[PDB]
C-alpha cells in the first residue's frame, strides 16, 4: 500500500485541511504547488539553489511563528523579489506579529541578498475541509 | 452541511453584489453582465491550470452551487 | 474630493542621438500553467495595441521531460514511481518597433511577469553596413 | 584529400576566424580544449555543490540562544537527555570512561 | 554541522580540488599533446603526480545535499531520490508532478 | 476581552469605485480586499467549493487583479510619452532590407532569483545578404569559399555567430570585425589562388 | 532615397514605475500601506497606528543587531548585480597600528573615546599629527560634546 | 550666485549632519505598492527593468581583441620550435574562452613563461633553446 504525504483514515475525528487531504497523485489536478519559481522549466538553471531556499524558509517561519501558522506556506518568487504568504491564527498579539514581521523580513533579506516580503492572512481556526 | 433558506438569501444578496463588482472591474455594463461574462473574467483574474475544472476558481449563482 | 491637483510627471528627455530600429522582438514565456499564460497573452496583446505596436501570437508545442525513481527506500526493484516536468509556451512576435518602444513595452511586461513564468526576448536589430565595407581599399 | 588551392583557402579561413593554424594531430588538440572551457573542479556547480552547512547551523543556534527561533527538535533532544540524567545514564567525563 | 563524517571528507575534497585546479590544469596540458619532447613530459607526469591526492578531481562524489547519500542523487536537485520524493510529494517543488500518460 | 477582528473592508466598497486603487500593484489573494464570493476547492460529497477566507488554493494563483483592462488602458496612457515614431517610409520588409542590410540578434533571459546573470546572453548573430554587399565575381567566389557552411545558397545570407568574448558587446564589435576582414580579404588576390 | 531615424527618448530607471504610479490614487477603504491589510492586523485607532509601525521597526532593530553582531552568517553574496545595502556594517576600527593613518579611521567611525586616546598616545611619543587631522578630531568632539553616540547595545 | 562651485569641498562632520536633517524632512511612510519599488529600485535591492543579464559586470572594460589576440604576450617565447607550437595552441584555447577575464588568460601565460625558463637545461638537451 502507498503511504507517501496519506492522511489515513480515522474515526472520524481527524480535521484536515485542503492541502492535507489530497494524496500526491492529486499535485496539479485538484492542488497546486506551495511554491512557484522559473528553476523547473526547460532550460532554465538553479533549481538546486531554490529548492534548498525554499527548504530552509519553510523550518526558519516555522520555529519563527511557534504555534501560529494555520497552513503550509506559499512561497512566490518574481525577478529577485521573494514573496512569502502565510495563513497564521488570531492568538498572539498584534504587536508580536508586527515585530516578528519586521525582525524576519530583515533578516530573511540580508541572508539571501534579496528583497524579502511577507503577506500574513490571519484565520480564528484551523480551516478544516474534511474530517477523516 | 446543512444549508438554511436564511442562509441562501444571504449568498443570493451577495452574489449580486459581487456581480456589480466584477462588472466594474472588467469595464462592463452591470446590467447586460450575464454567467459567461464571469466565467470569463474569473479565467483571467484568477488563471488556474488544475486539470480538474470542479476545482477550478468560480463565482456562480447559489442555486447553482448549494 | 481629497483628489491630488496637480502631478508631477517622469522627465523623458528627447536626446540628440538616433534611436534603434528593431524588425522584430520575438518574446517567448515559458511556464508550468496555461491559464496563467493565457491570461499573460490577453494582457501583453492589449499592452501591445494600446500602446500601437503591430502583435502576433501563437503556441509552440509544449514539452513534457519524465523521469523515473525507486518508490521503496530499500529493494522492491520492480515498483517505481515517475514524475514529469510539462513547460508550455507563448510566443508574442512584435515588429517594426523603435529602441524606445522596445524599452517601455517590455519593462512594463517583464515587471507584470506572473510568478513560475520566465522570458526569453530575442530582439532582431537593424543595422547599416560598416564605413569600411561600403568600398574596397584598393 | 585537398588541392592546394583548398588546403592554401583553409588555412586563411583559420586565421581569419582564429582557429588552430599550424597543423595539429587530434592528441595535440585536447590542449586546445583543456583552456577553452574551465575545469571541471572550477565549476560553480562542482564546488559550491553543498550548502554550507556551517552557516545554517550556526546561525539558527545561535538564534535560539537568542530567544527568536524555536528548535523543536533540539527541544526534544534536551527533554530526552534531561531524563537520562535523572535515570543515571550520562555521559562520562573524557578519561574517566568505564574503561580507565 | 555537516550531515556526516563522509560529506565532510567531501567538502575538503572539493575545496582542496577547487585550489589546485589551475595548477593541475597547466601541468596537464604539457602532458597531453605530442608537441613537447619527452624528457620535458616525464617530468611534468611526476610533478602533477606529486600533488596531493585530494586535489584530483576523480575523488569528488556527489552526494546528497540533506542526507549524504551518495547513490540515487538526482544532479539538476542534488537529491536523493527518498528526499526528493519527500518535497515533490508534498507539492513543494515547484511545476513537478506525478507522470501519467 | 480577546482582539476582535474588524469587519471585512470590502464591505465599504462602491460597487462604481475605482477598483485599480485597491490593487495598483501584483499582491497577493487578499479575502478582505477583494469583493467577490469566489469559491476554489474540489467539493467534497454534497458540499461546496470552499469558501475564500482562509482559502490556501485562491493564494497559490498568480492573480492578475492588479492588471484589469481598466488598469491596462489608464497605464498605456501613461506610457505613451516614453514611445517614438516607426519610421513611415520603412513599410516592408523588403524596404527596411534595402536601408538596413546587416540585422544583429541578441536574446535577454528573465528568470526568477538572486542572480540576474545568464551565459546565454552573451551570443550575437549576425545575418547579412552578399547580394547588400559591393562584391565582384571574384570577391564573392572567394568570400564564400572562406564562410563555408556560414553562408546558404538558398538564402544567400551570411551568418556570423559569435560567442567567445564574455560580454555582448565585445561579441558584437567582434561580428562587425569578422565582417570586415572577411570583406577585404575576398578583395586581395594571392598569388596561390592562380592555381585553382 | 533616405529615411530619418527618430531621436532617442531617455528617462531614469524609475520613470516607468513614476508613471504608472501617476494613475492611482489613494484607497479610501484601506489603511495606509505600511500596515499588514488584514482585519485582525489593522490598527484600529491613532494608539496602535502608532505602536504598530514602532513594533514593526523595533524588530528590525533586532534583525539588524544580529546581522551586526554576527556577520559571518550573512557574507555569501549569491545576488548579481552585488546590493552594497544587504551587507553586514563593521563599526570597529580594522587599523591597530599607532599612526596618523589609524587616526582618521577612529575619525570616520565617529569613535570620540578611541580618538582622544589615538591622538594622546601619538601626541605623547612625538609624532607630528597634520592639521587638517586635527581640524577632524575638532568636528567629532564639538558635534557630540565629547559623548559618544548613541549606538544598538553595548 | 556663487559662479564657480567647491567641487571638492570635504564633507566636514557638520555638513554630512546638515545634510540627513534634511531628509528628514521629507520622510514619509511608503504610500502604496509603486513607492516600494521605487523605493528598492533607488536603494539598488530590486533588478532594474528593462532586464540586461550583464548589469554591473562589465569585464575590466576590455575590449574584443584583449580576448582574442594574445599573440602580443608570446614576445617572450621563442618565435618558432616545439615551445612556439605548442604555446599557440594554448593561446588559441585562451581565446576562445568566454569565462576567463584578460587578466587570468595572462595568468596563464604568464606561468609557461616562468616555467620553461626553470627548465632551460632540460630543453637545451632536446635542441630547444628558450631564452
Ligand atoms: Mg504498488
Ligand atoms: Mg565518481
Amino acid at each position: 500500500k502507498n503511504r507517501a504525504a496519506r492522511v489515513r483514515v480515522s474515526k472520524g475525528d481527524k480535521p484536515v485541511t485542503y492541502e492535507e487531504a489530497h494524496a500526491p497523485h492529486y499535485i496539479a489536478h485538484r492542488k497546486g504547488w506551495l511554491s512557484l519559481h522559473t528553476g523547473n522549466l526547460d532550460g532554465e538553471d538553479h533549481a538546486a539553489e531554490r529548492t534548498v531556499e525554499d527548504v530552509f524558509l519553510r523550518k526558519f517561519m516555522w520555529g519563527t511563528f511557534p504555534g501560529c501558522l494555520a497552513d503550509q506556506l506559499v512561497l512566490k518568487r518574481r525577478g529577485n523579489q521573494l514573496e512569502i504568504c502565510a495563513v497564521v491564527l488570531r492568538q498572539l498579539s498584534p504587536h508580536k506579529y508586527y515585530f516578528l514581521v519586521g525582525y524576519s523580513e530583515t533578516l530573511l533579506s540580508y541572508f539571501y541578498k534579496c528583497p524579502v516580503r511577507l503577506h500574513l492572512q490571519t484565520v480564528p481556526s484551523k480551516v478544516v475541509y474534511k474530517y477523516l | 452541511e446543512t444549508y438554511t433558506e436564511d442562509f441562501i438569501k444571504k449568498q443570493i444578496e451577495e452574489f449580486n453584489i459581487g456581480k456589480r463588482h466584477l462588472a466594474n472591474m472588467m469595464g462592463e455594463d452591470p446590467e447586460t453582465f450575464t454567467q459567461e461574462d464571469i466565467d470569463r473574467a474569473i479565467a483571467y483574474l484568477f488563471p488556474s491550470g488544475l486539470f480538474e475544472k470542479r476545482a477550478r476558481p468560480v463565482m456562480k449563482h447559489p442555486e447553482q452551487i448549494f | 474630493v481629497d483628489v491630488p491637483k496637480d502631478l508631477t510627471k517622469p522627465v523623458v528627455t528627447i536626446s540628440d542621438e538616433p534611436d534603434i530600429l528593431y524588425k522584430r522582438l520575438s518574446v517567448l514565456v515559458k511556464g508550468h500553467d496555461k491559464a496563467v499564460l493565457d491570461s499573460y497573452e490577453y494582457f501583453a496583446v492589449l499592452a501591445a495595441k494600446e500602446l500601437g505596436i503591430s502583435i502576433k501570437v501563437h503556441e509552440p508545442p509544449r514539452k513534457i521531460e519524465r523521469f523515473t525513481l525507486l518508490q521503496s527506500v530499500h529493494i522492491y526493484k520492480k515498483h517505481r514511481v515517475q514524475y514529469e516536468m510539462r513547460t508550455l509556451y507563448r510566443c508574442l512576435e512584435l515588429e517594426h518597433l523603435t529602441g524606445s518602444t522596445a524599452d517601455v513595452y517590455l519593462e512594463y511586461i517583464q515587471r507584470n511577469l506572473p510568478e513560475g513564468v520566465a522570458m526569453e526576448v530575442t530582439k532582431t536589430q537593424l543595422e547599416q553596413l560598416p564605413e569600411h565595407i561600403k568600398e574596397p581599399i584598393w | 584529400s585537398l588541392s592546394e588551392y583548398a588546403f592554401r583557402m583553409s588555412r586563411l579561413s583559420a586565421r581569419l576566424f582564429g582557429e588552430v593554424t599550424r597543423p595539429t594531430n587530434s592528441k595535440s588538440m585536447k590542449v586546445v580544449k583543456l583552456f577553452s572551457e574551465l575545469p571541471l573542479a572550477k565549476k560553480k556547480e562542482t564546488y559550491d555543490w553543498y550548502p554550507n552547512h556551517h552557516t545554517y547551523a550556526e546561525l539558527m543556534q545561535t538564534l535560539r540562544f537568542l530567544g527568536l527561533y524555536r528548535d523543536e527538535h533540539q527541544d526534544f533532544m534536551d527533554e530526552q537527555k534531561r531524563l537520562k540524567k535523572l535515570r543515571g545514564k550520562e555521559k562520562p567525563k573524557k578519561g574517566e570512561g568505564k574503561r580507565a | 554541522h555537516y550531515v556526516d563524517w563522509r560529506m565532510w571528507r567531501d567538502v575538503k575534497r572539493r575545496k582542496m580540488a577547487y585550489e589546485y585546479a589551475d595548477e593541475r590544469l597547466r601541468i596537464n596540458s604539457l602532458r597531453k599533446n605530442t608537441i613537447l619532447p619527452k624528457i620535458l613530459q616525464d617530468v611534468a607526469d611526476e610533478e602533477i603526480a606529486a600533488l596531493p591526492r585530494d586535489s584530483c578531481p576523480v575523488r569528488i562524489r556527489n552526494r546528497c545535499v540533506m542526507t549524504s547519500r551518495p547513490r540515487g542523487v538526482k544532479r539538476r536537485w542534488r537529491l536523493s531520490r527518498i528526499v526528493f520524493r519527500h518535497l515533490a510529494d508534498h507539492g513543494q517543488l515547484s511545476g513537478i508532478q506525478r507522470a501519467t500518460w | 476581552p480577546r482582539r476582535k477582528a474588524l469587519p471585512p473592508r470590502t464591505e465599504k466598497m462602491a460597487v462604481d469605485q475605482d477598483w485599480p486603487s485597491v490593487y495598483p500593484v501584483a499582491a497577493p489573494f487578499k479575502p478582505s480586499a477583494v469583493p467577490l464570493p469566489v469559491r476554489m476547492g474540489y467539493p467534497v460529497k454534497k458540499g461546496v467549493p470552499m469558501a475564500k477566507e482562509g482559502n490556501l488554493e485562491l493564494l497559490k494563483i498568480p492573480n492578475f487583479l492588479h492588471l484589469t483592462p481598466v488598469a491596462i488602458k489608464k497605464h498605456c496612457e501613461a506610457l505613451k510619452d516614453f514611445c517614438t515614431e516607426w519610421p513611415a517610409a520603412l513599410d516592408s520588409d523588403e524596404k527596411c532590407e534595402k536601408h538596413f542590410p546587416i540585422e544583429i540578434d541578441s536574446t535577454d533571459y528573465v528568470s526568477s532569483g538572486p542572480s540576474v546573470r545568464n551565459p546565454r546572453a552573451r551570443v550575437v548573430v549576425l545575418r547579412v545578404k552578399l547580394s547588400s554587399l559591393n562584391l565582384d565575381d571574384h570577391a564573392k567566389k572567394k568570400l564564400i569559399k572562406l564562410v563555408g557552411e556560414r553562408y546558404c545558397k538558398t538564402t544567400d545570407v551570411l551568418t556570423i555567430k559569435t560567442d567567445r568574448c564574455p560580454l555582448r558587446r565585445q561579441n558584437y564589435d567582434y561580428a562587425v570585425y569578422l565582417l570586415t576582414v572577411l570583406y577585404h580579404e575576398s578583395w586581395n588576390t594571392e598569388e596561390w589562388e592562380k592555381s585553382k | 532615397e533616405e529615411v530619418v531615424i527618430p531621436k532617442k527618448k531617455t528617462w531614469d530607471k524609475v520613470a516607468v514605475l513614476q508613471a504608472l504610479a501617476s494613475t492611482v490614487n489613494r484607497d479610501t477603504t484601506a489603511v495606509p500601506y505600511v500596515f499588514q491589510d488584514d482585519p485582525y492586523l489593522m490598527p484600529a485607532s491613532s494608539l496602535e497606528s502608532r505602536s504598530f509601525l514602532l513594533a514593526k521597526k523595533s524588530g528590525e532593530n533586532v534583525a539588524k543587531f544580529i546581522i551586526n553582531s554576527y556577520p559571518k552568517y550573512f557574507q555569501k553574496d549569491i545576488a548579481e548585480p552585488h546590493i552594497p545595502c544587504l551587507m553586514p556594517e563593521y563599526f570597529e576600527p580594522q587599523i591597530k597600528d599607532i599612526s596618523e593613518a589609524a587616526l582618521k579611521e577612529r575619525i570616520e567611525l565617529r569613535k570620540v573615546k578611541a580618538s582622544v586616546d589615538m591622538f594622546d598616545q601619538l601626541l605623547q611619543a612625538g609624532t607630528t599629527v597634520s592639521l587638517e587631522t586635527t581640524n577632524s578630531l575638532l568636528d567629532l568632539l564639538c558635534y557630540y560634546g565629547d559623548q559618544e553616540p548613541s549606538t544598538d547595545y553595548h | 550666485t556663487k559662479e564657480a562651485p567647491e567641487t571638492d569641498t570635504s564633507p566636514s562632520l557638520w555638513d554630512v549632519e546638515f545634510a540627513k536633517q534634511l531628509a528628514t524632512v521629507n520622510e514619509q511612510p511608503l504610500q502604496n505598492g509603486f513607492e516600494e519599488l521605487i523605493q528598492w529600485t533607488k536603494e539598488g535591492k530590486l533588478w532594474e527593468f528593462p532586464i540586461n543579464n550583464e548589469a554591473g559586470f562589465d569585464d575590466d572594460g576590455s575590449e574584443f581583441h584583449e580576448h582574442i589576440f594574445l599573440e602580443k604576450h608570446l614576445e617572450s617565447f621563442p618565435k618558432q620550435g616545439p615551445i612556439r607550437h605548442f604555446m599557440e595552441l594554448v593561446t588559441c584555447g585562451l581565446s576562445k574562452n568566454p569565462y576567463l577575464s584578460v587578466k587570468q588568460k595572462v595568468e596563464h601565460i604568464e606561468w609557461f613563461r616562468n616555467y620553461f625558463n626553470e627548465k632551460k637545461d632540460i630543453l637545451k638537451e632536446s635542441n630547444i633553446q628558450f631564452n
